[PDB]
DNA sequence: GGATCCGCGGCAGATCTGGCCTG
DNA sequence: GGCCAGATCTGCCGCGGATCC
């Protein structure tokens, strides 16, 4: 999936916990909002 | 990164691996630290170079027939000698759908010899067709291939497949013949008896 | 700094990174808005029916498929590497026994974990993978127990 | 800081779900044989602590694997820890994924109080020294590191004295190289440590308190050393160094372990329990929590009222004894179970 | 030739055991008496005192690619039958073929009444060569047995190759 | 077998080896009988005339004016690889540690003491242990007495 | 047996006249720093026990300390003094001067103190050098063997690590010397049991037992021949009574790693109980008994059983910071007593 | 009053449990 | 797998206090 691989790449900048964060944020999206609003923050 | 097949199994003593493989961009040999046989796969090389990653994109199923398997590692190590990085972009097609043909086709031998002649005409190592054809040279001495065969041989060395298929629906021993002179013997001849 | 703060307990709270891991992360990412910025614009770049994450109420599993064929799956992971795979033309524990209906034989996908097998053994069509040596590799490098099961698991062919 | 959840299974005698401490002061009561020590324990283990206990004696009778798990909320943000004991051995699992027991080093953590703390107060030499010493380690490293590499020199070098003779003059600067660095950090540290002691003991009782520490080498190593050859030469052994030096509590300018009862002991004890968790608290800036065993045992009325007052303008704390304090919550525990009315 | 020898030991530590035995004669003289000490079986071929095995001084027989391979399903121990040992794969790369392998050894061996396990390697060749060995005992009339492909212990889906998931679907059980 | 057992036996006992890796190798010997007589036959350079090293001919590639002192051989071939310098190169016996009896008769001082001649400079490249420091201490001493200006790495 | 009066003078912070306990259970009451544990060890001190130096019982500032005590027992009364100082202790009875010796016989007091935990929660050093002392207390001939047995283990070890030479006697003097040293203990522990379990039975509802590991259990010549090889290897002696061990059973586990304070307190104090009343039965009348801090770390039932147990003996006296119900009580003031 | 002995605090050296890095 | 850090256990030496002649 794009927006994982996108994810895990944005992560790697070891690759099994980039994957793993990778989807523990498409499964948890009020999470991933959070840190995505920490970052614009 | 880069894409090819696996035409090569050479184990190591040490528990590692040779591999063989070819691209359309030329052939190589790569090794592993401790990707099955006849299957294309995009692998990723570090530099002999040694290899990093490496992804599926098919399995031939088929394959396993011993007659098959056989005519298939004759196919795959026909293409590897003839296999130069400027030819390397016509061959690996033609291996594809080789490969396809005898995978799929219920006599294997006629894919087979189908993509081994025009594998040779591409190759540099197009025979001389102008009934028994000697270093592949036409004449009275060499096996006899016949008027029928020497006629579905020019039109596949001429016409397209598609309708080269129905010509060729012996050469393949013509075609031995020619490559062995032109390259040598094959380690592979043994195994057909 | 105080902004920092959320950003810092939000990279604390998922699992597998520190405090203080989290820390020098935001401190690298702090002098580092070149590439936050990058993560920040690539960041942008389930159903009852059968329990997987899509977009919209039905799955694409829903959206070509059978319900004959339900197969139970541990984690989506799981789900991800049989979509990859694609051998399967069906659709995709506690509430099992309510699920029966409906369902002419049942697929286990679920891992071999200790969990599944405590699982399988309350449990207790269905089906079950058997237990086997893998492909390619060596012998040698291999387990005992393996050994064993393939040995007393040995098939008739 | 601040304790949000705890969970067990299979540990000691304990047997419970769940237990969720109010922020601030709390209490537990109990009669004999019941768990409160167990409890306490436990909340220390799970929170990165050292237990005094054996390993393989923290489990049931029968049993063989321990589980623990712990959830805290910092300045930070919220993680959780959690411990497998088992017969292999410790294990951490910090999010998720095995941690290295030195990097829970830098978290605040927990500090604990029990009778063994009067124990050392009370103790011969050489445990008042090991005690300074085990103190002052758990503010650096470098310490640690330096009074090992003192301890193989002077290993050593009686090595060598005790048999023949070698070139001798090289372990001698060897020695010195470390023995005035670490006499420099203890001066350091005692003096940044003496105060705040006084002031705390200070709320606790009417009388004063101090500390002394008398070094047999003040003025350096190799003067010392090169000023009893004669005493080396008869013995065999080096009789000068940090190795041999001596820490003294005082009451009203007087040694402690000759001229003080139990209330007087058990007070000083608890007064560098506290002068410690304060220090620890400024140095990493959020203070730990505090967990007291038998608060009020052998104290009077007034000594137990003076105490209670200290301990409610802490952000947490846990008391524990066989009496209720007044105007507390309070929890009971039977036979391992706590139950919250 | 030094450096070779220990590079064939399966760096730094070669090296530094290699300069011990240089400056310790007596270890290495040992080490060459106990390997002069050292220098198959006719029938199973694992390790034996001279000619025949305690063991061999049966209605069970294991085929198996290498005596490596022997030692490793004895101490399995699930397996008390006899094995016959062949001289390793078909492989028309390595010019192998029928007329390189013990066929014939193995025939003098082989009953009409027998079960041979088929423990070639999980490779295309080897493979290759149980459906082969396969054929030519259904030829020659005796019964023909596969061990189960499937998951390995201990194994993960998400790592799982392809091809081993079909195969565990293909071949599930009933249960 | 007990030519098995005498194997594993002399596998353990030389250093840097593993009892479960020594009877692994020792079933992977059995299983190849070729590279037995190889690493036989591959068993079969001694001490440099001048430097007393271990020398591939006659002379060390040391000796073959700048020197520094060493350990052990191995230290010695860790500095050489790296290559920042190139100069005379000395190797000790071992370490100077009185627990188990090592004094400075039992090193290889006395050799050292033949060759100063033409030296300018001398840099002790010692171990970090309390031993290496030690020594170090000792040889700067020594040479101090002597009288040679003296180095050591940060 | 029953202790008339007390006076002292310049003891501690004691600054009291006279003291007249009465017949039967009593008890005192004070806050921290009264002077209870001090008006204890006086009474402990002035009847002949062990104790604090022997320089540090002297008021601040004074160097001379007065301890009189006058006890009537059941054959005639007799009086006692001491006179502490820089030169030492001037023990006279009834105005002839004796040595310590002599009242070694005299029944005296038995003390409970804080400091008879470390007995039962302790490393081995300390339990095995309890028993050592609680044997000794009884019998005269075990003094005599342990210093000849430790003597005659320190030449042979001596003479072991310098090189070697001939051990032919040594061993026989070491042999003859354990072989009766073990033979005392285990008569001693055949018989010291049942009343340890029996009194903890009493007070508590658990069961105690105790348990004596034997290195050498059939001869000490044996057990040294059978370990000749180590023992030249190691250079010490690795047999004998001075390794054996003594552990504390509650419910059949070792005490020092299960039980918690209250049990630890309860069979501390049975083992004093029960040494009280074998020294009863042993010299013919019972001993005065001292209990010093009695009840702060355990529960309402277990204080009532001790308050009741101790109901029942000839004399006793209990400190503490709160009155029991239903005893004569005395309060203590910045070192005053004053009785009701 | 001088002198031998007995008992205990204090210290160095050897063992042993549990955590770590390298591979 | 293999090496080290740090706490616990055992025996030897010098010092204080009771006893003797
Ligand atoms: N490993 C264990 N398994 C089971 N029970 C145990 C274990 N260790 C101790 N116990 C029991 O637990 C009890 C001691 O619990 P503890 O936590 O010490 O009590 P406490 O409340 O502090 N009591 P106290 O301090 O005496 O007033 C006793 O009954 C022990 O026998
Ligand atoms: N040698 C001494 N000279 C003068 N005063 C002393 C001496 N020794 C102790 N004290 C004093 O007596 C106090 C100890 O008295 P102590 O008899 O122990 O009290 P207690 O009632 O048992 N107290 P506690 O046990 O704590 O409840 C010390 O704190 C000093 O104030
Ligand atoms: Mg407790
Ligand atoms: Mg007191
Ligand atoms: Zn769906
Ligand atoms: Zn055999
Ligand atoms: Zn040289």
């Amino acid at each position: 999936p794009e927006s994982l691989l996108k994810l895990t790449r944005a992560l790697s900048r070891g690759p099994k916990t980039a994957q793993r964060l990778a989807l523990h944020l498409a499964f948890h999206k009020e999470e991933a909002e959070a840190l995505a609003e920490a970052l614009e923050g | 990164l880069e894409e090819g097949i696996v035409v090569g199994r050479k184990p190591l003593p040490q528990g590692d691996l040779l591999l063989r493989l070819v691209t359309p961009r030329g052939s190589l040999e790569a090794v592993v630290r401790k990707l099955s046989l006849f299957h294309h796969v995009r692998f990723q090389l570090y530099a002999l170079p040694t290899l990093t990653q490496a992804e599926l994109l098919g399995r031939l199923h088929g394959l396993e027939a011993p007659r098959r398997f056989l005519l298939a590692a004759f196919l795959a190590e026909l293409a590897y000698r003839l296999a130069s990085p400027e030819a390397a972009p016509r061959i690996y097609p033609l291996l594809v759908s080789g490969l396809r043909g005898i995978a799929k086709h219920e006599d294997p031998l006629l894919p087979l010899v189908w993509a081994g002649w025009r594998v040779a005409k591409a190759g540099g190592i197009g025979p001389n067709l102008e009934l028994r054809l000697k270093r592949g040279r036409l004449g009275e001495e060499g096996v006899y291939l016949g008027r029928e065969g020497v006629e579905a041989l020019k039109a596949t060395l001429r016409l397209p497949g598609a309708q080269a298929l129905p010509h060729l629906e012996r050469l393949f021993l013509a075609l031995k013949a020619h490559a062995e002179e032109a390259l040598g013997p094959l380690r592979s001849a043994e195994a057909i008896g | 700094p105080e902004s920092l703060l959320k950003l810092t307990r939000a990279l604390s709270r998922l699992p597998g990174i520190g405090p203080k891991t989290a820390q020098r992360l935001a401190l690298h990412l702090a002098f580092h808005k070149e590439e936050a910025e990058a993560l920040a614009e690539a960041l942008e770049g389930a159903c009852r029916e059968c329990g997987n994450l899509a977009e919209g109420e039905l799955c694409p599993i829903c959206q070509d498929r059978d319900r004959s064929l339900l197969a139970v799956v541990e984690s989506v992971a799981d789900l991800y590497a049989l979509e990859r795979s694609g051998e399967f033309r069906g659709l995709y524990l506690e509430g099992l026994f309510r699920r029966l209906e409906g369902v002419e034989e049942v697929v286990l996908a679920t891992s071999m974990t200790v969990e599944g097998e405590a699982t399988a053994l309350y449990l207790a069509r269905v089906t079950r993978p058997a237990y086997g040596l893998p492909v390619g590799g060596s012998l040698e490098y291999a387990d005992e127990v393996t050994l064993g099961r393939a040995l007393e698991g040995r098939r008739p062919v | 800081m601040r304790l949000l959840l705890f969970r067990q299974r299979n540990f000691r005698n304990l047997a419970l779900e769940a237990y969720r401490p109010p922020p601030g002061l709390s209490a537990l009561v109990g009669a004999n044989a019941q768990g409160k020590t167990s409890l306490l324990l436990g909340i220390h283990l799970a929170l990165g602590g050292e237990v005094p206990l054996g390993l393989a004696d923290l489990v049931r009778f029968g049993e063989e694997e321990a589980w623990l798990h712990a959830e805290v909320e910092t300045e930070l943000g919220a993680y959780r820890l959690e411990h497998r004991l088992g017969p292999g051995g410790r294990e951490v699992l910090l999010n998720g994924k095995r941690v290295s027991l030195r990097t829970l080093w830098e978290l605040p953590g927990s500090v604990l109080v029990s009778p063994l703390d009067l124990e050392a107060v009370l103790g011969p030499k050489e445990e008042r020294r090991a005690y300074l010493d085990r103190l002052i380690a758990r503010f650096s490293r470098r310490y640690a590191a330096l009074l090992s590499a003192y301890e193989k020199a002077l290993r050593q070098r009686n090595a060598l004295l005790k048999a023949g003779g070698e070139g001798l003059s090289a372990w001698d600067r060897e020695l010195a190289r470390y023995g005035d660095e670490i006499v420099a950090l203890r001066r350091r540290f005692l003096r940044r440590f003496a105060p705040i002691l006084r002031e705390v003991h200070a709320a606790l009782a009417a009388k004063e308190a101090g500390l002394r520490l008398e070094e047999t080498a003040g003025e350096g190593v190799l003067r010392a050393l090169e000023a009893s050859r004669a005493e080396e030469r008869e013995r065999g052994q080096t009789l000068v160094g940090p190795h041999r030096d001596d820490l003294v509590f005082l009451l009203e300018g007087r040694p402690a372990h000759r001229f003080a009862s139990r209330g007087e002991a058990k007070t000083l004890a608890l007064a560098l329990r506290l002068a410690e968790h304060r220090l620890l608290g400024e140095h990493h800036g959020e203070p730990p929590l505090l967990l007291v065993d038998e608060w009020g045992e052998e104290l009077d009325e007034a000594r137990r009222r003076a105490v209670l007052a200290y301990a409610q303008a802490l952000p947490q704390a846990i008391l524990a004894g066989l009496e209720a304090p007044p105007g507390v919550p309070v929890c009971s525990v039977v036979r391992g179970v706590v139950l919250c009315p």
